Protein backbone atom coordinates (compact mmCIF):
# COMPACT_ATOMS: atom_id res chain seq x y z
CA UNK A 1 0.00 0.00 0.00
CA UNK A 2 1.60 3.26 -1.07
CA UNK A 3 1.70 6.59 0.27
CA UNK A 4 1.74 10.73 -0.58
CA UNK A 5 5.21 11.44 -1.32
CA UNK A 6 6.28 15.34 -1.63
CA UNK A 7 9.28 17.33 -3.10
CA UNK A 8 12.00 19.94 -1.91
CA UNK A 9 13.79 21.50 -4.59
CA UNK A 10 16.10 24.94 -4.30
CA UNK A 11 17.69 27.00 -6.83
CA UNK A 12 20.38 29.76 -6.53
CA UNK A 13 21.25 32.85 -8.29
CA UNK A 14 23.23 33.22 -11.52
CA UNK A 15 25.33 36.24 -11.46
CA UNK A 16 26.17 37.82 -15.23
CA UNK A 17 26.75 41.23 -17.03
CA UNK A 18 27.20 43.65 -19.82
CA UNK A 19 29.69 45.84 -20.93
CA UNK A 20 29.63 48.36 -23.93
CA UNK A 21 32.74 51.01 -24.55
CA UNK A 22 32.67 54.38 -25.65
CA UNK A 23 35.26 56.53 -26.30
CA UNK A 24 36.11 60.28 -27.11
CA UNK A 25 39.17 61.52 -28.20
CA UNK A 26 41.04 64.21 -26.75
CA UNK A 27 40.81 66.87 -29.21
CA UNK A 28 37.04 66.92 -27.64
CA UNK A 29 37.89 66.70 -24.27
CA UNK A 30 40.18 69.75 -24.85
CA UNK A 31 36.87 71.28 -26.79
CA UNK A 32 34.18 71.03 -23.56
CA UNK A 33 36.80 71.37 -20.58
CA UNK A 34 38.04 74.99 -21.72
CA UNK A 35 36.46 76.52 -18.26
CA UNK A 36 34.93 79.85 -20.26
CA UNK A 37 38.16 80.69 -21.78
CA UNK A 38 37.16 80.15 -25.86
CA UNK A 39 34.05 81.25 -27.75
CA UNK A 40 34.79 82.90 -31.12
CA UNK A 41 33.26 81.60 -34.85
CA UNK A 42 35.44 78.91 -35.26
CA UNK A 43 35.75 77.19 -31.71
CA UNK A 44 32.30 77.38 -31.39
CA UNK A 45 31.62 74.75 -34.47
CA UNK A 46 34.23 72.41 -33.57
CA UNK A 47 32.22 72.03 -30.12
CA UNK A 48 29.35 71.99 -32.17
CA UNK A 49 30.97 68.75 -34.18
CA UNK B 1 -0.08 47.53 -23.26
CA UNK B 2 0.93 48.61 -26.83
CA UNK B 3 0.26 46.53 -30.16
CA UNK B 4 3.64 45.52 -31.78
CA UNK B 5 3.43 43.99 -35.21
CA UNK B 6 4.37 40.70 -34.45
CA UNK B 7 3.32 37.41 -36.37
CA UNK B 8 1.75 34.53 -34.17
CA UNK B 9 1.08 31.04 -35.34
CA UNK B 10 -0.40 28.18 -33.85
CA UNK B 11 0.80 25.03 -33.52
CA UNK B 12 -1.00 21.78 -32.21
CA UNK B 13 -3.44 23.40 -29.12
CA UNK B 14 -0.58 26.41 -28.61
CA UNK B 15 -0.59 29.78 -29.31
CA UNK B 16 3.28 30.16 -29.94
CA UNK B 17 5.02 33.44 -31.16
CA UNK B 18 7.42 32.80 -34.20
CA UNK B 19 10.71 35.23 -34.34
CA UNK B 20 13.60 35.04 -36.82
CA UNK B 21 15.14 38.07 -35.47
CA UNK B 22 18.48 38.50 -37.79
CA UNK B 23 17.31 42.20 -39.07
CA UNK B 24 16.52 44.01 -35.92
CA UNK B 25 19.48 42.51 -34.18
CA UNK B 26 22.59 40.66 -35.62
CA UNK B 27 22.41 43.33 -38.50
CA UNK B 28 25.51 44.77 -39.29
CA UNK B 29 27.55 44.43 -36.37
CA UNK B 30 30.41 41.87 -36.24
CA UNK B 31 28.56 38.78 -33.63
CA UNK B 32 27.92 35.73 -34.78
CA UNK B 33 24.25 34.45 -34.57
CA UNK B 34 23.66 31.79 -32.44
CA UNK B 35 21.60 28.74 -34.04
CA UNK B 36 24.02 28.81 -36.49
CA UNK B 37 26.11 26.09 -33.97
CA UNK B 38 27.61 23.25 -35.49
CA UNK B 39 28.01 19.64 -34.86
CA UNK B 40 30.51 17.02 -35.07
CA UNK B 41 30.69 13.70 -36.49
CA UNK C 1 5.39 56.24 -93.41
CA UNK C 2 5.50 58.35 -90.59
CA UNK C 3 8.24 58.15 -87.21
CA UNK C 4 7.01 57.58 -84.06
CA UNK C 5 8.41 59.51 -81.58
CA UNK C 6 9.42 57.82 -78.02
CA UNK C 7 10.51 60.29 -75.22
CA UNK C 8 12.99 58.85 -72.66
CA UNK C 9 11.05 59.46 -69.44
CA UNK C 10 7.65 57.42 -70.95
CA UNK C 11 9.86 54.19 -70.33
CA UNK C 12 9.80 51.83 -67.68
CA UNK C 13 13.93 52.42 -67.36
CA UNK C 14 13.31 56.17 -66.10
CA UNK C 15 12.75 54.49 -62.96
CA UNK C 16 16.73 53.55 -62.92
CA UNK C 17 18.10 56.63 -62.71
CA UNK C 18 17.68 60.36 -61.43
CA UNK C 19 18.29 62.66 -63.97
CA UNK C 20 18.88 66.18 -63.66
CA UNK C 21 20.24 68.99 -66.16
CA UNK C 22 23.54 70.92 -65.61
CA UNK C 23 24.65 73.00 -67.87
CA UNK C 24 28.10 73.85 -66.84
CA UNK C 25 29.41 69.83 -66.87
CA UNK C 26 32.78 70.62 -68.90
CA UNK C 27 33.98 72.51 -66.70
CA UNK C 28 34.00 70.15 -63.58
CA UNK C 29 37.31 68.17 -63.08
CA UNK C 30 36.37 65.88 -60.64
CA UNK C 31 32.41 65.88 -59.46
CA UNK C 32 32.96 64.27 -55.78
CA UNK C 33 30.09 62.46 -53.48
CA UNK C 34 30.61 61.21 -49.79
CA UNK C 35 28.39 58.51 -47.62
CA UNK C 36 28.51 58.93 -43.63
CA UNK C 37 27.31 55.36 -42.81
CA UNK C 38 27.10 54.14 -38.98
CA UNK C 39 26.91 51.02 -37.20
CA UNK C 40 25.29 49.77 -34.54
CA UNK C 41 26.86 47.28 -31.75
CA UNK C 42 26.16 44.32 -29.02
CA UNK C 43 27.11 44.61 -25.44
CA UNK C 44 28.43 41.18 -24.14
CA UNK C 45 30.25 39.54 -21.33
CA UNK C 46 33.46 37.29 -20.84
CA UNK C 47 37.24 37.87 -21.46
CA UNK C 48 36.43 39.77 -24.63
CA UNK C 49 37.84 43.22 -25.28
Amino acid sequence: VDQPVHNYMVKRIHKRSLSAAFAIASEALSLLSNTYVDGTEIDSSLRIR
Amino acid sequence: NARVPADLVIVGDKLVFLEALERRVYQATRVAYPLIGNIDI
Amino acid sequence: NTLNFVRFLELGLSVACICTKFPELAYVRDGVIQFEVQQPMIARDGPHP
